[PDB]
């Protein structure tokens, strides 16, 4: 679920 | 290569008119093409090349999660079958961006945004690899993954404000890879809070141009920090 | 060619599975692979090959659109490299078409069948000859226009005598046909006496169908009044 | 542009 750099 | 007879301009125009036209797999061969030419890549530029192959292999990585997802808990051999083709074409090309890093745009020279740039882009796309690797072959890619990010984040730390959207985009990653990939979710929360903790004491000496490319990356942060938690 | 080693109902799945997964240049080549193994196709198949190749040309000629609309501007408003990569997503959008049209031609298109399959195959046929024309230029176009013409017309005469006025591919057709008449043949008073006839003889029967035929009526109907308030 | 069967 977590996010990485966008 | 097929890029081999285009003029290095002409290429970051095409670059950019794919870019338009939302045609990320002519725009990648297009900065590809650039890169090959031998001569540094300005920011705009190195952006140009991150934005084509992050929406090349953003596509693999959802199809391939898709299709994982239907295989297990799932007998034909069709998905499988399939998800291995997609696992296929995303290494080939982790692979491509993997070479170009290493044959052209790693250096020792330059200044660090670009030096940070281009090793954090080169743990990221083997923390792609990883992702579907197996085996002996998955253990190689996560300890190259890690000595990328590692020398990445050396170099930030004592190159780059603690503001700064590279540094704080580059912790971001190296936390996910320790949580996701790593199985070290110890170090991955240490390593977000460390880095939220410190942006977050040093905010009065931003930049306006970087406010919100800094914000955003600590709220990205925080949100891990939520789901680890 | 590529699919000849597998199961057609191996490539049937794997087209479902590229659509979930939005490969649909995967879903294409797994559809024409199924289609090359001569059978013919079920309603359900036809749709998973109309749904494959109408997003992959649908990208490319929004891509088309968008560049054709960047050179306009850097020709008559105010060097070769827009013209150029125009150049190039127009030859890859051709062939397209040509594949599509070529799969028609050799596989699809037969006297067999009921009235809803041949129709669906000409609507087909003359929708990616309309993609060809939307793109070509001098002899070669008046060539596309009066074969895209000719295959729209085929399934009109089909359609109008074995289909009721209020039939979905019945309408899409004659949506398409107008769209047709309008932007490529430049005959604006067909294209409107077209699909204000085929609205009013469709409303005359809406009250008949169930519900779930109803929608799939107005949804396309729709479409027709959207066309017609912008031509009149 | 126009409205084509969807």
């Amino acid at each position: 679920r977590h996010k990485s750099d966008s | 290569g097929a890029m081999g007879s285009m003029e290095r301009a002409s290429l970051i125009q095409k670059a950019k008119l794919a870019e338009q036209a939302e045609r990320y797999e002519d725009m990648a061969a297009f900065m590809k093409g650039a890169v090959e030419k031998g001569e540094e890549l300005s920011c705009e530029e190195r952006n140009l090349l991150s934005v084509a192959y992050k929406n090349v292999v953003g596509g693999q990585r959802a199809a391939w999660r898709v299709l994982s997802s239907i295989e297990q808990k799932s007998k034909g051999p069709e998905v499988r079958e399939y998800r291995e083709k997609v696992e296929t074409e995303l290494q080939g090309v982790c692979d491509t961006v993997l070479g170009l890093l290493d044959s052209h745009l790693i250096k020792e020279a330059g200044d660090a945004e670009s030096r940070v740039f281009y090793l954090k882009m080169k743990g990221d796309y083997y923390r792609y690899l990883a992702e579907v690797a197996t085996g002996d072959d998955k253990k190689r890619i996560i300890d190259s993954a890690r000595s990328a990010y590692q020398e990445a984040m050396d170099i930030s730390k004592k190159e780059m404000p603690p503001t700064n959207p590279i540094r704080l985009g580059l912790a971001l990653n190296f936390s996910v890879f320790h949580y996701e990939i790593a199985n070290s979710p110890e170090e991955a929360i240490s390593l977000a809070k460390t880095t939220f903790d410190e942006a977050m004491a040093d905010l009065h000496t931003l930049s306006e141009d970087s406010y919100k490319d800094s914000t955003l990356i600590m709220q990205l942060l925080r949100d891990n920090l939520t789901l680890w938690t």
